[PDB]
């Protein structure tokens, strides 16, 4: 992602 | 006349065909490898990348990169030599003179799409592309128009209830325990005994491993503490190389944290849960015919007794009286492609396509008015 | 403007669709007192004008676009006198013969009569079907370019014995060492798998056939080929109130006590569930059991062997037995044939395959990716729905190996050089209810008339050509914009095959999907006021109304490829693989296959130049050589034939020869006037009786007159010619009246 | 009329006498206008006689003073030629055909007395030379 999350 | 091209991009399989193909002509992983060592031999014929099966075949020498994790694709570079493996060398069509349609989970970021479509456009030159909701095509895959679809892939899980047609935006629930964290959570697990999965290459055993010998207890602590007590559900299987290795009550542990995502140290609740909690946020007059209708979907669903354990335990969350249904056909792996292949054939649709003109006019952005 | 005291005018009637009156009043520029029938009483109400009559010299003409005045009464006029008064059954309008079926023997189809029209011109004789045969062997002469004759009409019309006659003419006059015992013996086979009982008459054909007759380079007759199209699949099936399927189905029923039929285990014809449906086993008058004779006889005939027959009857008994295949559910999603079936043992005995395996691809299908594969448990709804597709699939490949076997006898060695093509199609259909087969059987007479249109289109510009006229005056029906209603995407039948695999589709919210797209966006679609379960289409001939309820079940084929694969491992006997010998096919609904089947007999068609034959029926009770006016009004609307000849009286309908126009009016021109040439005397002559042009055109050869013209030459020559009666009879009459005077006074 | 005429007239009036009344019928007037070198129609006889109804048609009779207005309005070549040219170009008219129209057409007539005045007048082929004809029915 770009945030809570690494994608 | 010229057929659409029908493409759903997992973050495990890529699954492609033509629409109305009854299933899809190419499926192989979405995986991209680059050699990691010195190259000794002259005039071997080097090659920059490998794609798909032939990464597969070559594993052993390769570092493995997934472009797409969580549904979200994380490197294009990557993603568009998939698409073009994918249109040149595996359905070996000119994606100059057919529709494509595409395929995307729900709630994911924004960008994705205008970045989804803009490929298309410049990269590709695809006549006309859309973008279709994966819970929505497993509708059509299993010919009904009500059910609140349990989708989950090897990157994201989700919940998307449909009531006559219609689709209710603030009941979707999304979550992001897959395939590949039950393969992650299996490799720490299988340490315990002291084998030890490390590299790239070497997680593709054991994810084939979590394929052939998975299954879901239907009491969780009953067979915890059976296989505590018996050998009776060790089993065994051989690597690669020849070499055996015996897995036992560990077997169901890893789709267990399907049920219990405190295992992963994840805060949520499991899929059945959120089910639950998906149709609470239904109006009541609907909620008797999400009951039946449960589809499953997607290939983080196919443990032998996950229907069982999604039918007792929603059971005990249910009111008494209403019929808890769980639906699971046996192609339910390919049924987000199955539907999409139905919606891209029927004559109604032939409006919906983002045709190239618009995008000319328009610019990505379009893709976000004329769709879902 | 003509009306007067003495003038004659038709009149609309409940009744008969129009009554002469006598005008008994002249008419000043608003209401008409007019003379009947029964004694003489009405005022008869003008509109914000009454059709006129033609001067009887005119009625009962050779041709009905040679009337003066044209219109549906004198049109009816005419081919009622022609049929009542003088037994003529055939007549012309403009290209198009038009035939009514005396439905009693007659004399003139004599071999005399077969000599006496070879080598005729078609405006030489009067008319007859071998005038049209004539035409066209001429034709196919004239240039190497084949030809075809279209006969159409309703059921019982007459179309198969007017092809009967059609080739009689081309096998009397060209044929030598023989075609014509081995064709007309094909035909009980013909109407044996492909005829069935309709609702409105007994012996309907459900298909179109097309006999091609062979010539040879000296036009003597090789042999011929047939070809069918447009087969009605779904009548195998389904059936609705007092409809049957396909006659030999009852023919080998009423055979079930033969001592050949005995293993075929059959029953009475209501014991099966394609033949129960329609409530109505036995036909009035109809034997099954002796036409079932005639059958085998033909095809002994024509050479399939009795091993052949006895496959054909063990395929058709299948059918049968399959019929009887009931599912019971055990889930909403997942359904099972009971243990030990009935239905099911004999159908596999019938058959020679593993009773298990046809139990267990009855009620699964089967789908594999590239790697694996899978089988799913289908609903009862799926299961029957494939089980009928499956029935339908057999009996489209038994009629087409059937139609094979009898080309085979048909088929000829030498190398055809050209043909003759003679086409028996169902015509135009409107019936107190309308159904998917009645959909398809009026957009194949959608197609048909395009075709017709342009046809005759292109004929009078080329008259033109040949007489230096302007094409602008002449204008054709174009119904193309219904044609794109029916077929192009987004039409009927695109939302319909659509409907047939969108989830949980039904005639109820396909009905909406055509009101949704067309309702007013078309002015051709129409909505009945008072149901939401129909529509309306407003075909050339009429507006038709179209009742929703069942056509998905009717639209639907698939047939699931492991139940074809089961029946070609049959080993029992020789004619159940080859059916079966040569996908996307499989897949195709009715309507598609429909469709496609249409666009061939178009590439047959337009490959050619027609000859057309219009046929009607007089009367539905089976009198004989009597005529109804109610039903004969719809036939020619249903033929495009008031249309042809609104759109001729809109142009130039009568068209004299100058030295014909001289014959009928040397009374109208002076013994000073008449010139060394006819031409130019008429040339003036007319200018002198008719002030203004327009009325008329000279051409090289002919002069063509406007609608009505005629008529007045013919009121006022006869008005003329009682005048020198007058002159004649004066001067006679007044000498016998000296004479006795004189007499007396001597 | 002069006093030639009227005496010629009025002489012949009394021979047609027939009740000795000095009268003759209506029905006879158009007799006596046609020996008198006319050509009425039936019409124009009924026309100058008033259109009698039938009863006095059949039996009214007047004298010579009240029939004379009716000659005289009565009274009061190349038209004769063409109604004959109709029949026609070689001078000729079938007999027959002849027969049929005037005992069919018009104000018909009698076959006998077309075939009093056409005795002798048609050929072999039976055609009766027009002109001829004509002149010897106009004298
Ligand atoms: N038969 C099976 N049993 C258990 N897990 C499976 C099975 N088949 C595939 N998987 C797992 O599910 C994921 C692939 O599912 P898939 O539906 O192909 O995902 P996507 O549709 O997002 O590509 C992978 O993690 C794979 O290991
Ligand atoms: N020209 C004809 N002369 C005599 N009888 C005729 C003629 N045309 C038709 N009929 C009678 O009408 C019947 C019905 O017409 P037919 O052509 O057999 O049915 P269809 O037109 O449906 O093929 C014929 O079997 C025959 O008895
Ligand atoms: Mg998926
Ligand atoms: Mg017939």
């Amino acid at each position: 992602w770009x945030a809570x999350c690494p994608a | 006349e010229t057929t659409a091209l029908v493409c759903d991009n997992g973050s495990g399989l890529v699954k492609a065909g033509f629409a109305g193909d009854d299933a899809p002509r190419a499926v192989f992983p979405s995986i991209v490898g680059r050699p990691r060592h010195q190259g000794v031999m002259v005039g071997m014929g080097q090659k920059d990348s490998y794609v798909g099966d032939e990464a597969q075949s070559k594993r052993g020498i390769l570092t493995l990169k997934y472009p797409i994790e969580h549904g979200i694709i994380t490197n294009w570079d990557d993603m568009e030599k998939i698409w073009h493996h994918t249109f040149y060398n595996e359905l070996r069509v000119a994606p100059e003179e057919h529709p494509t349609l595409l395929t995307e989970a729900p709630l994911n970021p924004k960008a994705n799409r205008e970045k989804m479509t803009q490929i298309m456009f410049e990269t590709f030159n695809v006549p006309a592309m859309y973008v279709a909701i994966q819970a929505v095509l497993s509708l059509y895959a299993s010919g009904r128009t009500t059910g609140i679809v349990l989708d989950s892939g090897d990157g994201v899980t989700h919940n998307v209830p449909i009531y006559e047609g219609y689709a209710l935006p603030h009941a979707i629930m999304r979550l992001d325990l897959a395939g590949r964290d039950l393969t992650d959570y299996l490799m720490k697990i299988l340490t315990e005994r002291g084998y030890s999965f490390v590299t790239t290459a070497e997680r593709e055993i054991v994810r084939d491993i979590k394929e052939k010998l998975c299954y879901v207890a239907l009491d969780f602590e009953n067979e915890m503490a059976t296989a505590a007590s018996s050998s009776s559900l060790e089993k065994s299987y051989e690597l690669p190389d020849g070499q055996v290795i015996t897995i036992g009550n560990e077997r169901f542990r890893c789709p267990e944290t399907l049920f219990q995502p405190s295992f992963i140290g994840m805060e949520s609740a499991g899929i059945h849960e959120t089910t639950y909690n998906s149709i609470m946020k239904c109006d009541i007059d609907i909620r008797k015919d999400l009951y039946a209708n449960n589809v499953m979907s997607g290939g983080t669903t196919m443990y032998p007794g996950i229907a069982d354990r999604m039918q007792k335990e929603i059971t005990a969350l249910a009111p008494s009286t209403m019929k808890i249904k769980i639906i699971a056909p046996p192609e339910r792996k390919y049924s987000v492609w199955i539907g999409g292949s139905i919606l891209a054939s029927l004559s109604t649709f032939q409006q919906m396509w983002i045709t190239k003109q618009e995008y000319d006019e328009a610019g990505p952005s379009i893709v976000h008015r004329k769709c879902f | 403007e003509l009306y007067t005291k003495y003038a004659r005018v038709w009149i609309p009637d409940p009744e008969e669709v129009w009554k002469s009156a006598e005008l008994l009043k002249d008419y000043k520029p608003k209401v008409l007192q007019l003379r009947l029938e029964e004694g003489k009483d009405l005022e008869y109400c003008l509109d914000p004008l009454p059709p006129l009559r033609n001067p009887d010299i005119l009625v009962g003409e050779n041709d009905l676009t040679a009337l003066s005045y044209l219109h549906e009464p004198a049109v009816l006029h005419n081919l009622k006198v022609r049929f009542i008064d003088s037994k003529l059954i055939y007549t012309y309008c403009g290209i198009v013969l038009v035939a009514i079926n005396p439905y009693e023997q007659l004399p003139i189809y004599g071999e005399d009569i077969i000599n006496a029209y070879s080598g005729q011109n078609m405006g030489d004789m009067d008319p007859h079907i071998f005038a049209v045969a004539e035409e066209a062997y001429k034709q196919m002469a004239r240039d190497e370019r084949n030809q075809s004759i279209i006969v159409s009409g309703e059921s019982g019309a007459g179309k198969t014995v007017s092809a009967k006659y059609a080739m009689r003419y081309f096998a009397t006059v060209s044929g030598s060492a023989n075609v014509e015992e081995k064709v007309l013996a094909s035909n009980p086979i013909m109407e044996s798998i492909g005829n069935a009982k309709t609702t409105r008459n007994d012996n309907s054909s459900r298909f179109g056939k097309y006999i091609e007759i062979g010539f040879d380079k000296r036009y003597r007759i090789i042999g011929a080929n047939m070809r069918t199209y447009l087969l009605e699949k779904s009548r195998v099936v389904f059936q609705a109130e007092e409809e049957r399927n396909y006659h030999i189905f009852y023919q080998l029923c009423a055979s079930a006590a033969l001592p050949e039929f005995k293993t075929l285990r059959l029953g009475n014809a209501n014991y099966f569930h394609y033949t129960k449906q329609g409530g109505s086993p036995v036909i009035d008058g109809i034997d099954d059991a002796k036409e079932m004779v005639n059958t085998r006889q033909a095809c002994t005939l024509l050479g399939i062997s009795d091993s052949y027959q006895m496959g054909i009857f063990r395929i058709l008994a299948g059918i049968l037995h399959l019929g009887n295949v009931e599912f019971a559910s055990r889930d909403s999603d997942s359904c099972a044939i009971p243990p030990k079936h009935d239905p099911l043992t004999i159908f596999c005995d019938l058959m020679g395959v593993d009773y298990e395996e046809m139990a267990h691809w009855l009620c699964h299908r089967k789908l594999a990716t590239a790697t694996e594969t899978y089988i799913k448990p289908i609903s009862k709804l799926h299961a029957i729905n494939a089980r009928d597709a499956l029935a339908k699939h057999i009996y489209a490949n038994l009629f087409n190996w059937i139609v094979d076997h009898v080309n085979k006898a048909l088929h000829s060695t030498v190398k055809q050089h050209s043909f003759i093509g003679v086409l028996d199609i169902y015509g135009f259909e409107t019936f107190e209810i309308n159904s998917f087969e009645q959909f398809c059987i009026n957009y194949a007479n959608e197609k048909l008339q395009q075709q017709f249109n342009m046809h005759v289109f292109k004929l009078e510009q080329e008259e033109y050509m040949k007489e230096q006229i302007p094409w602008t005056l002449i204008d054709f029906y174009d119904n193309q914009p219904c044609i794109n209603l029916i077929e192009a995407k987004m039409g009927v039948l695109d939302l319909l095959d659509e409907e047939c695999k969108m989830p949980k589709g039904s005639d109820d919210t396909w009905a909406q999907k055509l009101y949704n797209t067309h309702l007013n966006k078309c002015a051709l679609f129409e909505k009945p006021r008072l149901s939401n379960k129909a529509f309306i289409i407003k075909h050339f001939a009429d507006k038709v109304e179209y009742q929703c309820e069942g056509f998905l079940e009717k639209n639907k084929d698939t047939v699931y490829e492991e139940q074809i694969k089961v029946l070609k491992s049959s080993k029992k006997f020789k004619l159940l693989p080859e059916l079966f010998q040569d996908s996307k096919e499989h897949k195709k609904t009715v309507g598609h296959q429909f469709r496609n089947s249409l666009h061939l007999l178009m590439e047959t068609l337009n490959a050619t130049t027609p000859h057309y034959v219009r046929c009607i029926k007089p009367n539905d009770f089976k009198f004989p050589f009597t005529f109804d006016e109610k039903r004969a009004v719809q036939q020619l609307r249903a033929c495009g034939v008031l249309e042809t000849i609104r759109i001729s009286a809109a142009g130039f309908p009568s068209r004299w020869t100058y030295q014909e126009f001289f014959s009928r009016y040397r009374v109208l021109m002076k013994q000073k006037d008449v010139l060394s040439d006819r031409k130019q005397t008429c040339k003036n002559v007319l200018e002198k009786l008719i002030l203004d042009k327009d009325k008329y055109q000279f051409g090289k050869t002919k002069i063509f007159f406007r609608a009505g013209q005629v008529a007045y030459l013919e009121k006022i020559r006869a008005d003329k010619l009682r005048a020198a009666c007058i002159r004649i009879q004066k001067t006679i009459r007044g000498w016998l009246m000296r004479k006795k005077y004189m007499r007396m006074r001597r | 009329f002069n006093k030639d005429q009227l005496e010629e007239f009025k002489e012949a009036f009394e021979l047609f006498d027939r009740v000795g009344d000095g009268k003759i019928l209506y029905s006879q007037c158009g007799d006596v206008m046609r020996a008198l070198g006319q050509n009425p129609t039936n019409a124009e006889v009924l026309k100058v006689l008033g259109n009698p109804k039938s009863d006095e048609l059949k039996s009214r009779r007047v004298d010579f003073e009240t029939f004379l207005p009716m000659l005289q309005a009565v009274a009061k070549y190349e038209d004769y030629l063409e109604g004959f040219r109709v029949f026609d170009g070689n001078g000729k008219v079938m007999g027959a055909e002849l027969r049929h129209v005037l005992t069919t057409l018009g104000e018909k007539m009698t076959e006998e007395e077309v075939e009093t005045v056409l005795a002798g007048h048609e050929d072999s082929n039976g055609c009766i030379n027009y002109e001829a004809f004509l002149k010897h029915i106009l004298s």
